[PDB]
């Protein structure tokens, strides 16, 4: 389970 | 590891 956290 | 970031 890969999570793609958007930073700015 | 499974935590990938997106600019």
């Amino acid at each position: 389970s890969k999570t793609f956290i958007q930073v700015x | 590891k499974n935590v990938l970031y997106r600019r």
